[PDB]
């Protein structure tokens, strides 16, 4: 699971709702993608940085922390975990159906 | 001849052509004339169907009007479609990128049936694009050409099928009308019939004929001989018209309870109402001809009628009985047979008129919907046609048609022939057509009806083979959409000059003769048996007295691109096909020498291609210059033809125009004034006349390779001027504005020498790959300024340089001088797109010489890349000492079956060296049929050869016998064509003579400069980290799974893993490998591909719990 | 009201507030109503005159109303590839500038080690090389037991020795 | 045929509850990019549209349930939710495919894993590779069997880091950046080290 090219088997099976909410880093609940003016993603939208990580490397939403020295700390304001920027390719969302 | 400035082209043709070739652009001009309804077309129909002279726009407007409300007391109508002058002439709309178009005006009549008032408002319909004299539209500056389409004409189509179980024959029908619901009548596997309505597999004819107000007595009276339908009507199992109506309602509109009247009105609104089922004006006449319903009545009521249905039933049921002729009660008798779907009597041709008509019809349908919505929401007498009209959908529809549609495509213009052949081309793909995947093997085949209508040779070799073709040279489009060809009619063995035009279906009921028949000038063929084309396309012998038609001329079955191939009849069909296709993609050289051996079609093709200046009105020339010509007409006034010099074609070739007249000559109306890109003296010239030896030379001309002498490079015989354009726009941005300025950060000065203070390259300055072109500087905004950057500026005092230099640079692998700069901007009060405020476009041209890898070919199918260009010393030379220019292999011509070009080579040598036939003791036996004035030919004399009536073997052999020398006494070639030639490498003479002679070669637009590409580390795609593909982007070759098979079969595992992970995908692997190779360190272990992780996340998103387990 | 509100804030891939989707709709209606009466496309300055607002705002709203396109629509006349195949990933590492940055870091380390150790440390923590944060003078004093004026003086010594052409030429090339 | 799936659900320790679905995952945003093209135009992978439809239907169903509506409207909303998840997982499998602008079927998750254009046989099995080129071929009759000709420009572009190192070592260029500048300008010294 560490992705070091040391694999013994690959397994596929049905995914229950408990696994689906386990993978997700948050619950997307707004059909909002990009602010038409600010050109930034929104909160709890399809592109939310809190759920899927920060777009720019090592910055939160309002730019409280713009420095490398902040690693692994989730800001108290928007909850954007200040880290590397390709987590947007890794983290995941989920929708709770009515 | 019959052309005022025609060069003297002697011809080997035996018989004469009764009619000249029509203007080969007549299928584009005439259709647009019908669309507009110009006075030329108005008088054209005056003697060709004046029973109802109506244009396409007039037809659409008349069909649309009148439109009313639900009450019927208030309505609107349209009439009088009047055009207007074009906004700007062609060249300026080609300059500033505006569509060549004119305003459209129509009159609207507002009627109010409640009380009655009139409102005749001349509403501005919109901006209709127009068609130029060349038959090409201009959209946003670009030159686009629409092509005609081949589709199944709506009508009735009976067909036969074998069940393959008991070998019972079955007959089916498909009345396929445009914009309607299908009906499929057939005989089922068992005895009864199937009447499938809109894809519902129930309910034999019993319920249908009953639903038409009939009962059992009518169906039993009409059908007492057809035991099949008797059994069917016995198996009715339903009694009652309302019962049949509700049974139909089951399988026509389920999900809603039926009522007594709903089904009766539903049937009429489904089939007999011209809003949901309207077979076009073509379809109604096709049905009438197929069934003999109406034979002398005007065309009206396009909707399908009930007698049509009953006639379809009778025809089908009689066909199942094996009957020959059906006589419908109340109509003429019609023979009963299955209908072929590929016969050109059932495949129509939607020209530009029909396509634009359909788009206008969609626009007017939206117009009717919106006006119907609006006419009720507003109170009466407060409503006006202008507020009833919102012209937006019409212009939206025309813009939708002209752009982003695959049936109106970018003009393929790199020589006059390509432009000529792009129009007058028949396509089959697109809306209403069949895709290549949807295309079967049967459609791609050549139908016997293709003769004279569509050329059977000209078709692309790719996947689209047979799907798209080219129009014939004599072909005509009927005012009805069907294709049609001329043919002379012979009576009792007397050939008439009267030319009558026949369609594909009219040919079957007649017998056409051979094109080149032994005519005695009295109309009587010397032998009774003559090659004729029968009804079903069969060729057979038949006595003369019963034939009734003949071909107007040879080369009637062939197009204009294939009519330019000399000795066509001596070539295989495949090689002729490829030769005709490579004729389309020759390049315009800088001299364009006319070919020695050719066909009379070259002159006409060059003349009517539209790119050679032709004096419209006769008169003396006032003055001549490179830029322009002033010609004084006889009636006092003068006219100035403004020559077009060094214009970039759509494929980046040259389009110079050199005048060929003097300051004091007289020119007649129709004479060629100036030559285009690939024309000499107004006739087509796509190549050069090169001396050819056909020996295989030391393996440098191996496997279709071709070797050339350095004379071609030094004398600029094969060199092409190539022009490219580079757009670049400065646009508004939240960061501010991007400036076209020289304030370019961190640049040297030797590269700033050739820029003006305005910020762009000086005109006439040389650039190359990587040089800057325009200085455009964008506000960089902000980023992480590296601390190392701060120490860097602290060491030298360099400014922060707050802006990003995304200037325009010459892309990889090209160079040359700059030709022109065009700049537009908002403060120039121009019509720039909203958002951009500067836009500059630079033209860079280079004189591309001929080098290795460039493709050269003849017009006989032989092709090949330049194997080498070896110096003039190492060339086999004749006893006179003239080195050969081009050497081709001898192992390709006999296997590939293209011996025609050897005959062309010999005829070219005869035409170059000159000849004379000794008419001392009478004419020789071979020259008896040879025409006069062909017994003597000066050196470098041009000849001609019609494709199917040309120089025979005996005539060519006799010409080769007497081939008088030019200056010295030296008959270089012997009677059999071969000649001695001295080796230039070793020096001794070659043991055996080889054939030599002048061949017409052409340079193709597949040059190696635009074909070489390589990359080390370019950009990558977004979703997967694989590098992109193409030449515009930095590219990277696709290593597909088929090559993975080869690498796995080799047993090479490390190479495969390298090619997959680090060379393509693994990002950290990529950067680490690059660092290691630069640092001279060992390449590290490959990692895990990123695309696999992308796949894993994608599969997880599909609710599939996929986890990889270490142990 | 419900339909209009929903179409306003729900029918767009890039959601737009109703307060200015209103002015997009009004701009469109007035421009297409004036186009037929005047016969030509209405220049945005005249549209602004009908707006009683500055034209620049009119161009801004015109470029705001433009909707996004699809990455997967076939782009060619013939169907062979999608649009997304032709878009370069800007965020990807160049793989050439990375090695350049590493070698620049090596050159900086060599240059600093050539200088005196106190000066090297002073500038290193002044521009935050070894750590994530550059520091003010008083931090340098607290870590070296000197006054802030002395740190200003040693910084003066640093960039004075750093202007030496021996380092200036060897580092200026790296651009 | 029934036992073929019943035994699989029995012997394997997975509950068949996963057949029905009440919590739908959302792919990472970078796998469904929204990128601004040169010109202000924006591009999306059609997945944002399907996800937006799912979100809209779910939110409206939540509003209907909380507000209290007649069961017909609630049933219609639940059907729309089912069809929206249907379109998201596999567009066009049931009924007419969900269509966007230009009248083309939208690319669902399933369509991204099917056929030639799917990920499996287009990006996984065979990939576009670096350090590669392509050009026209010409007969080389003077070459040896183990040899092959190569254009000078293509060889330079291929072996860029190799000649970069081999020339920065021979002191032709002081640093790597100077080596890159020489290579792109094609200085005469480049050809010798290239050979
Ligand atoms: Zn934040």
């Amino acid at each position: 699971m560490l992705d070091v090219n040391f694999f013994d088997e690959l397994r596929i099976g049905l995914a229950t709702a408990e696994d689906i909410r386990q993978w997700s880093y948050g619950e997307v609940k707004k059909p909002e993608t990009i602010n038409y003016r600010t050109l930034k993603p929104e909160k709890d939208g399809l592109f939310c940085e809190k759920i899927f990580g920060p777009t720019r490397d090592w910055e939160c939403y309002c730019g409280k922390y713009k420095r490398v020295r902040f690693k692994g700390i989730i800001c108290e304001r928007c909850g954007v975990e200040v880290t590397r920027a390709k987590v947007r390719r890794e983290r995941m969302g989920h929708i709770e159906l009515a | 001849n019959s052309v005022p400035g025609a060069p003297n082209r002697v011809s080997f043709a035996k018989l004469r052509e009764p009619l000249e070739v029509p203007g080969l652009l007549d299928v584009q001009t005439d259709s647009f004339e019908w669309l507009i309804g110009s006075p030329r077309w108005r008088e054209s129909a005056a003697e060709r169907g004046d029973v109802n002279p109506v244009g396409g726009l007039e037809e659409v407007l008349y069909e649309l009007s009148p439109i009313e409300d639900f009450s019927g007391s208030m309505s609107l109508s349209f009439s009088d479609p009047r055009f207007d002058d074009v906004k700007a002439p062609v060249d300026e709309c080609k300059d500033k990128d505006m569509t060549y178009a004119a305003p459209l005006f129509v009159t609207a009549e507002f009627i109010n049936n409640n009380t009655g008032e009139i409102k005749s408002q001349t509403v501005f319909m919109g901006d209709f694009p127009m068609m130029t004299e060349k038959g090409t539209f201009i959209i946003n500056g670009t030159e686009r050409v629409v092509v005609s389409q081949l589709v199944r004409s709506p009508g009735v189509y009976f067909d036969e099928t074998i069940d393959k179980s008991t070998d019972k024959t079955l007959h089916s029908v498909k009345v396929i009308p445009s914009r309607g619901a299908w009906l499929e009548f057939d005989v089922d596997k068992r005895d009864t019939v199937g009447v499938r309505i809109d894809r519902k597999r129930r309910q034999p004819v019993t319920v249908l004929l009953k639903a038409l107000g009939w009962t059992s007595e009518q169906i039993v009276e009409r059908f007492g001989f057809s035991e099949i339908m008797r059994s069917t009507l016995e198996k009715d199992n339903t009694v009652g018209t309302d019962e049949a109506l509700l049974d139909i309602y089951r399988k026509l509109r389920p999900g809603e309870p039926p009522t007594k009247e709903s089904a009766q009105t539903l049937l009429e609104n489904l089939f007999f109402k011209e809003k949901r089922y309207d077979l076009a004006r073509v379809g109604r006449y096709k049905v009438n001809k197929k069934l003999g319903l109406h034979v002398g009545e005007p065309i009206t009521s396009s909707t399908l009628t009930e007698e049509d249905v009953v006639a379809t039933i009778e025809y089908l049921v009689r066909l199942h009985e094996g009957q020959t002729t059906m006589t419908v009660p109340g109509g003429v008798e019609v023979p009963v047979e299955t209908d072929d779907i590929d016969h050109f009597g059932n495949r129509r041709l939607r020209t530009v008129g029909e396509l634009i008509q359909n788009q206008i019809r969609v626009g007017m349908s939206r117009m009717e919907r919106v006006v119907r919505e609006r006419m009720t929401t507003q109170d009466v007498e407060a409503i006006t046609p202008q507020t009833l009209i919102n012209i937006r959908p019409v212009v939206a529809a025309i813009k939708e048609f002209f752009g982003t549609s695959q049936l109106s495509q970018f003009m393929d213009q790199n020589n006059p022939l390509s432009g000529l052949t792009h129009k007058r081309r028949l396509s089959a793909l697109g809306p209403g057509g069949l895709s290549r995947e949807r295309a079967g093997l049967e459609v791609r085949d050549v139908h016997p009806s293709h003769y004279g209508r569509m050329c059977p040779i000209e078709t692309p070799e790719g996947p689209n083979i047979g799907l798209i073709g080219s129009l014939s040279v004599y072909a005509r489009v009927n005012p009805f959409g069907f294709i049609e060809t001329p043919y002379r009619k012979v009576v009792d063995g007397v050939v008439s000059d009267e030319i009558v035009y026949l369609t594909a279906d009219e040919e079957d009921r007649h017998v056409v003769a051979q094109a080149n028949s032994p005519i005695d000038a009295d109309g009587r063929f010397v032998e009774p048996r003559v090659l004729v084309r029968r009804k079903a396309g069969e060729v057979e012998y038949v006595p003369s007295s019963e034939v009734d038609y003949m071909d107007v001329s040879p080369r009637q079955m062939v197009s204009v691109a294939t009519a330019m191939i000399p000795f066509l009849e001596h070539d295989d069909a495949n090689r002729a096909l490829m030769g005709a296709n490579m004729q389309r993609q020759a390049v315009p050289l800088v001299r364009s020498e006319a070919p020695l051996v050719g066909t009379g079609m070259e002159l006409r093709a060059a003349i009517d291609a539209g790119d050679v200046v032709v004096a419209e009105e006769s008169g003396v020339i006032e003055e001549v210059s490179a830029d322009y010509i002033t010609v004084m007409h006889d009636n006092g006034t003068r006219r100035t033809y403004r020559m077009r010099k060094f214009a970039r074609s759509n494929h980046g070739t040259c389009a110079n125009q050199c005048p060929i007249v003097d300051a004091g000559d007289r020119v007649e109306a129709g004479q060629v004034i100036a030559d285009g890109p690939c024309t000499d003296d107004g006739e087509m010239a796509l190549g050069k006349n090169l001396l050819v030896a056909i020996m295989p030379w030391e393996g440098h001309n191996y496997e279709d390779a071709i070797i050339l002498s350095n004379r071609l490079v030094e004398e600029d015989v094969l060199t092409s001027i190539h022009i490219e354009e580079h757009e670049i726009d400065a646009r508004d941005t939240k960061l501010g504005a991007e400036e076209i300025t020289r304030d370019i950060p961190n640049i040297s000065d030797e590269v700033l020498a050739d820029l003006d203070e305005r910020g762009i390259v000086r005109i006439g300055a040389e650039v190359r790959d990587g040089d800057i072109l325009v200085g455009k500087v964008t506000p960089k905004g902000e980023t992480e300024l590296t601390p190392e950057e701060r120490l860097l500026r602290a060491i030298f005092g360099e400014k922060a340089r707050e802006v990003r230099d995304t200037s325009l640079k010459v892309p990889h692998g090209e160079s040359g001088k700059v030709i022109g700069i065009r700049v537009f901007s908002r403060e120039d009060e121009d019509e720039l797109p909203a958002g951009v405020n500067e836009l500059v476009r630079v033209y860079v041209a280079q004189k591309r010489k001929i080098s290795d890898g460039d493709k050269l070919a003849g017009r006989h199918g032989n092709k090949g890349v330049i194997g080498k260009i070896l110096p003039v010393e190492d060339m086999p030379f004749l006893a006179d000492g003239t080195p050969v220019d081009i050497i081709l292999n001898t192992h390709g011509v006999p296997r590939r079956m293209n011996i025609g070009q050897i005959l062309e080579t010999h005829l070219g040598w005869c035409a170059h060296s000159g000849w004379k036939v000794d008419a001392a003791k009478g004419v020789p036996d071979w020259a008896a049929r040879l025409p006069d004035e062909l017994l003597e030919a000066q050196p470098n004399a041009i000849v001609s050869t019609p494709v199917f009536d040309g120089a025979q073997e005996a005539e060519l052999q006799g010409l080769l016998s007497c081939t008088l020398p030019n200056r010295d006494g030296d008959v270089l070639v012997d009677a059999d064509g071969k000649a001695m030639l001295f080796d230039g490498r070793s020096g001794e003479p070659f043991p055996y003579p080889v054939t030599v002679g002048y061949m017409y070669i052409m340079k193709l637009h597949h040059l190696v400069d635009d074909k070489i590409h390589a990359r080390s580390t370019g950009p990558y795609s977004m979703i997967t980290q694989q590098p992109l593909g193409g030449k515009a982007q930095f590219g990277g070759q696709r290593f597909g799974e088929m090559e993975c098979w080869a690498m796995q079969a080799y047993g090479a595992a490390y190479t495969l893993q390298e090619l997959l992970t680090i060379k393509s995908d693994d990002t950290v692997g990529r950067v680490k490998v690059y660092e290691a190779i630069v640092k001279g360190e060992n390449i590290p272990e490959p990692g895990i591909p990123e695309s696999f992780k992308v796949l894993l996340k994608e599969l997880q998103s599909l609710c599939l719990n996929v986890e990889v387990l270490s142990s | 009201q419900a339909i209009t509100r929903a179409m306003a804030d729900q029918a767009r891939t890039i959601r737009i507030p109703v307060h200015m989707v209103e002015v997009i709709n009004k701009l469109g209606r007035i421009q297409r109503e004036l186009l037929q009466d005047l016969g030509r496309e209405p220049t945005p300055e005249e549209l602004a005159k009908e707006m009683d607002i500055t034209p620049e705002k009119v161009l801004e709203i015109q470029q705001y109303a433009r909707e996004p396109i699809s990455l997967d629509q076939t782009i060619g006349d013939e169907g062979d590839s999608q649009l997304g195949d032709f878009i370069e990933d800007s965020e990807a590492v160049v793989a050439v500038d990375a090695v350049s940055f590493t070698l620049l870091q090596d050159q900086l380390q060599s240059v600093l080690d050539t200088l005196s150790e106190r000066e090297a440390g002073v500038v290193r923590l002044r521009f935050g090389l070894t750590d994530g944060q550059p520091r003010t003078l008083d931090e340098i004093g607290q870590v070296y037991g000197v006054t802030r004026e002395r740190i200003r003086q040693i910084e003066s010594k640093t960039m004075s020795k750093l202007r030496h052409p021996s380092r200036s030429q060897v580092l200026r090339d790296y651009l | 045929k029934r036992l073929k799936v019943v035994a699989a659900f029995q012997q394997s320790g997975n509950s068949p509850m996963g057949m029905v679905l009440d919590a739908v995952p959302v792919i990472p945003p970078e796998l469904r990019p929204m990128v601004q093209l040169d010109g202000g135009r924006f591009a999306t992978s059609d997945l944002n549209d399907l996800y937006r439809r799912v979100i809209n239907r779910n939110n409206r169903l939540k509003r209907l349930i909380d507000l209290g509506a007649p069961e017909i409207i609630v049933n219609n909303e639940k059907r729309m939710l089912q069809e929206s998840v249907d379109a998201l997982f596999d567009n066009g499998r049931r009924g007419r495919p969900v269509t966007g602008p230009g009248n083309r079927p939208l690319k669902s998750l399933s369509d991204l894993l099917k056929g030639k254009q799917g990920r499996f046989r287009q990006n996984l099995l065979g990939k576009r590779v670096d350090y590669s080129g392509r050009s026209v071929i010409v007969v080389g009759p003077q070459l040896k069997l183990h040899q092959c000709g190569l254009p000078k420009l293509m060889a330079l572009e291929l072996f860029k880091p190799f000649v970069m190192k081999r020339l920065v070592d021979l002191n032709h260029a002081q640093n790597i950046k100077s080596a890159k500048r020489m290579v792109e300008r094609q200085r005469p010294q480049v050809w010798d080290v290239l050979e």
